[PDB]
């Protein structure tokens, strides 16, 4: 019924080399049961934590997925979901700035 | 003006599945979680007992308890009487609380397949003008129960604000913390700049771009996004022409700050 909107975004200022956590935020999608995963260079990250589900006062529920990553420029990352209102799983890609 | 809200999320998948998981939030500082495969209400804060003694927590966690068995069945047993008319998968969310004011008023709003349809309101239960017809008889047969109604309240109009109060006594170390926001700037290689902050708490915060003593009005900010460590994150972008970068600058003030602000020359 409403399809999920994803935001990718790391916790500290990205410096190649330096650990950091890269944080994606999927909100605005209904109903709640959601497959999340965090991609480097296309393959998943397997220590993904995720908050609690929660929802907000127009009731669409949002979660957030994060992941302890260290940018290089060799290494892409991405958050890609699977959700009931999309045909395929949708895939952004960090744009290597937020 | 702190709203503490309870969330409550329930899915029935078909006859044979649901769960049932909640959140309780302070402002934007989550207190609780009670998941479904969990008996008790787990704590996410050393504070969040508030002021109740062990025994106190115990009877409220009880009644919680009494609720979320009776509130399934009461689900499952309305779909069979409904069926195939009203049928699965079925989304059921409650949004319960109460919001604090100097010198409260309190809540509880259900939704049904993402919409708003009831709340409790006064002293019953009442579908919302433009809720299914169907939902008025059991809101009705949910009236007569006095005892629930009665509880319910309670919950509401005295529970509520107490609890809260206790709360912010327990927690206000937390709830008062100052976190520093960092900055950096970046543009894809006419621009648009993007300033970038991160880590600040509490929420309330100051972004945008400068020439000199002069603010940008082009500046548009985006949306508060979490961190995962209980602060926040906002970038504000302007749009300029190639060659005009120069001179500019992204400010930062946020409480946290005391008085010194974030400034980032492009
Ligand atoms: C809990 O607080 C309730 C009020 O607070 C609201 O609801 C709670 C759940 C929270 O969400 C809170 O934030 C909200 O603000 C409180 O509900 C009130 O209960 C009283 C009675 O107990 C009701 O009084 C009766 O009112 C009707 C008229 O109601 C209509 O008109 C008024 C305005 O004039 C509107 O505000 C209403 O919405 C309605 O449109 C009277 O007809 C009735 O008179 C008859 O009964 C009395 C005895 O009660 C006799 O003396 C008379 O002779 C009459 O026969 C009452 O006066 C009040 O409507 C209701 N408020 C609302 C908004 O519905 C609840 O009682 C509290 N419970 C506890 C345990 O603390
Ligand atoms: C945040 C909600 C808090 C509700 C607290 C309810 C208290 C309770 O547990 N009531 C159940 C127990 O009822 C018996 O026991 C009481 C003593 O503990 C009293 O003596 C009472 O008189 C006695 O009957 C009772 O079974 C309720 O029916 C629980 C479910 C109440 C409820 O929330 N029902 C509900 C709400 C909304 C809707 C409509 C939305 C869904 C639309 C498909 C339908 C049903
Ligand atoms: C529902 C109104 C609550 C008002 C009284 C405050 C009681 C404290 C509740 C502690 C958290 C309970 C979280 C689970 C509630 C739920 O099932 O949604
Ligand atoms: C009921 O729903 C659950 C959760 O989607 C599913 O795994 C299960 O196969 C369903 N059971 C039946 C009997 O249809
Ligand atoms: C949720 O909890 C109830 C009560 O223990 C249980 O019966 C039910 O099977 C649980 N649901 C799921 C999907 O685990």
């Amino acid at each position: 019924q409403k399809t999920p909107q994803i935001q990718v975004y790391s916790r500290h200022p990205p410096e190649n080399g330096k650990p950091n956590i890269l944080n994606c935020y999927v909100t605005q999608f209904h109903p709640p049961h959601i497959e999340i995963q965090m991609l480097k260079n296309g393959k998943k990250i397997p220590k993904v934590e995720m908050s609690d589900m929660s929802f907000s006062k127009d009731w669409s529920f949002y979660i957030l997925a994060h992941t302890e990553f260290t940018p290089t420029e060799t290494d892409t990352y991405a958050c890609r979901v699977k959700h009931a209102s999309m045909a395929e799983p949708k895939t952004v890609y960090w744009d290597r700035d937020m | 003006n702190y709203t503490f809200r309870c969330l409550q999320m329930s899915s029935f998948a078909n006859r044979s599945w649901s769960r049932t998981d909640s959140v309780v939030w302070l402002g934007d500082l989550q207190t609780h979680r009670w998941s479904n495969d969990s008996a008790t209400i787990s704590f996410t804060k050393p504070w969040s007992q508030g002021k109740l003694s062990n025994q106190q927590w115990e009877k409220l966690q009880h009644m919680f308890q009494v609720y979320r068995v009776s509130f399934t069945r009461d689900i499952q047993e309305l779909v069979k009487m409904m069926s195939p008319k009203e049928d699965y998968p079925i989304e059921i969310q409650l949004s319960a609380g109460c919001e604090m004011y100097p010198g409260s008023e309190s809540f509880l709003h259900v939704a049904f397949q993402g919409k708003y349809v009831v709340r409790f309101w006064g002293t019953s239960w009442q579908t919302v003008p433009g809720a299914p017809s169907w939902l008025d008889l059991p809101i009705k047969v949910l009236n007569a129960d006095q005892g629930t109604s009665a509880t319910v309240q309670m919950l509401l109009n005295d529970t509520c604000p107490l609890f809260v109060r206790g709360l912010l006594e327990a927690g206000k170390s937390d709830l008062e913390k100052q976190e520093k926001p960092v900055a950096w700037l970046s543009s894809v290689p006419h621009r648009q700049l993007v300033c970038h902050v991160s880590g600040f708490y509490p929420k309330p915060v100051w972004v945008m771009w400068m020439r000199g003593d002069q603010e940008q009005q082009g500046t548009h900010r985006g949306d508060f996004l979490p961190n995962a460590d209980e602060t926040w994150y906002l970038q504000a972008t302007l749009d300029v022409e190639a060659g005009e970068e120069a001179g500019l600058a992204c400010r930062v003030k946020h409480s946290s700050l005391g008085g010194q602000d974030i400034i980032l020359y492009w």
